[PDB]
């Protein structure tokens, strides 16, 4: 490897709008890329409570 | 993030050979009900840590449907589809959501990924096992703990 | 702005009677190369003044497609088709991109219609013809006017 | 019409991104809505010029 | 058969022009569940008579989807486009069947239309207005009397 | 036009399968081409009643 | 015929268990360039051997496309994602066909699988990861051999 | 299984049209279906040379 870590830090912050609803969501975790794993803790800044499925977003995080 | 995954020393690596400068994405999640929605992440890194600016935007899900109704429970395991179009690295995925009642809802997906430095070395035709899953949320969703397991390889019959 | 077209008596007008408080609108644009918009664009009214708000996004153009190569001509006119889903007004249309060397590029359009205040008819199974064009332009098009004619119809026999 | 007349004005605002590029494009213009027809001067103010054909966007004017 | 459809002397009537010798077209409805049908058509001529040898394959259709439950009332009038695809004249439509409930049901229609002559000039981007409806039928459609009426045009302004 | 006439006839033999239900229908109709307009009789020979909505195969006539 | 792919002791066969009596299979083939096949195959079994009754047809083809001009290589491996909709098993593929140029032509496959003996218990969502190829062919392709790999699973983790 | 044996052999005819060209096909194979892997001879009767890729057709088999 070299430039990437076994072992990194991911600091995350998206902005959308779904049918007409707009919300903040900010995440921080952590992974281990050679091992194809990761985990976040996101939380909601603005638009909460998602009037939608979450599910929809966690592949864009 | 793609770089997030194992990745068989046989196989081209693009993600983490995009670091340090790092790359972006771009995504289509278009649901069979007409629900569609655009996504896009751009990717860099500096230290131990990777930084994600995202932005995602989703119209025309029927008022009724799983989405806003929330009746999804979560992604199914899946495979996503990798390869070379027009010299851009893309990922297509049969994706599905478990809902309420046991039916899936389908999504399709097309990712293109870029790397931010000229040169990175496309990989040929291959695939990336997926598992993403919302470990725990509090009540409105405010909280989520997502975590994601993903490994590259060659198909069958290797 | 649908309410910038030509309605008849005997097809209920959801876009004139969604003021003075205004309605908002959503639309998928499919390209036919994979490449996808989402759009919106929250309509109010002030005076004799409408006011919109528009956002647009689009992703996974190919880099050597027309649309990132700029090589379009233009839209040609089209027959919008406006029927009712999960209750509420959307318009799906057959558009083409007219492009240079006498081939089209094809975009599937998928609008739905909102209106801001309830007390809002929604109309049958219609149709919608348009002719967008852009008048004139600058060299690099950071100035461009821009002509939309429209009228609604009941299609044949009518 | 009542609420609506023979003559109106238009203001707008498009911000957006494609493929990577950012862009806010303002708009002026008029229009006849019982006649069905608009027109419009469009200004990009910011990301000009676009590296990509401006008809994508005309229809969300 | 386009052949029945009213061509304005300022469009090319490929249809007319491919005659007596005839053409074939091929067809593509995609519906929005899934459901998908193919369907072709050789036609021939014999003095005053047409002669359609047709075949029809459709697959996947839910069984409680409005197809095999029978919920249709009709095909709402449509506006197909006709334009040049790699030398192939091709009609897309945006069509929709009105089913029980004022709710429709959606399919997207691909014709190919090919001359048996080589060379029939071929029409520019053009519109053709269509309208179908089952005349009378008995109570299971064993026995049907249909019509259909179309006219071809150059959409707005013209 | 010459070619085709004012009055034509028409014959017609359809033959296929629908999620694994077969079918064969006849028709017999005139038309007039250059009104636009047709008009036809259908008799389902094979495979009737048919077990889905008979709109479907419509447009293939 | 699915009859042939390992499934492990942990996911239901559905296939297998609908022998002797048999079943049968529908399929869409829908290629990004408009080109779409639809096929079906009724398979019944009768001492040590599987008979099949095929059919096949496609239409919308290009005409310079690499289908018509016979440009294409092979089908890339894939991953078969199994799930049940309106209680038929089926079958939705993101499926690739590498052609003369190293650049991929891509096709959507979709396959909905019935017994037929009624009471054969639907399997819950799975993978059947796949490998076709044509092992030997003369010059026209009127002889060749073919083989398939496939293989059941449960995706990642497991 | 009891029902399918380890070892199977397989017989298949297949009958089609790709733009307008007909087809017949006929196969002559073997399998192991526990094993997931089979095998098959395929001839084409009628419409041969097939003016298109044989390809597509593969996965019909």
């Amino acid at each position: 490897g070299g430039a990437i870590k076994p072992d990194m830090k991911i600091n995350l912050r998206m902005e959308g709008n779904v049918n007409g609803h707009h919300f903040v969501i900010d995440g921080d975790g952590t992974g281990k890329p050679f091992e194809g794993k990761q985990s976040m803790d996101l939380e909601v800044k603005e638009g909460g409570p998602l009037p939608f499925a979450f599910d929809i977003l966690t592949t864009a995080f | 993030n793609r770089v997030f995954a194992e990745y068989p020393d046989h196989i081209q690596d693009y993600f983490k050979q995009s670091f340090p400068k790092g790359y972006s994405w771009e995504r289509s999640l278009t649901f069979e009900d007409g629900g569609i929605c655009i996504a896009r992440n751009d990717i860099t890194m500096e230290g131990d840590t990777f930084y994600n600016k995202v932005r995602f935007h989703g119209v025309n899900f029927p008022a009724n449907g799983p989405v806003m109704q929330k009746k999804t429970l979560k992604w199914e395991p899946s495979t996503e589809k990798m390869y070379v179009r027009d010299g851009v690295l893309t990922g297509d995925i049969t994706m599905a959501l478990l809902l309420e009642g046991n039916a899936h809802y389908r999504c399709d997906f097309r990712t293109t990924y870029k790397a931010k430095e000229k040169g990175v070395k496309l990989p040929g035709y291959h695939f990336v096992d997926h598992c993403i899953e919302i470990l725990s949320h509090d009540k409105d969703y405010n909280k989520v703990k997502l975590y994601e397991h993903a490994v590259a390889h060659s198909g069958l019959p290797d």
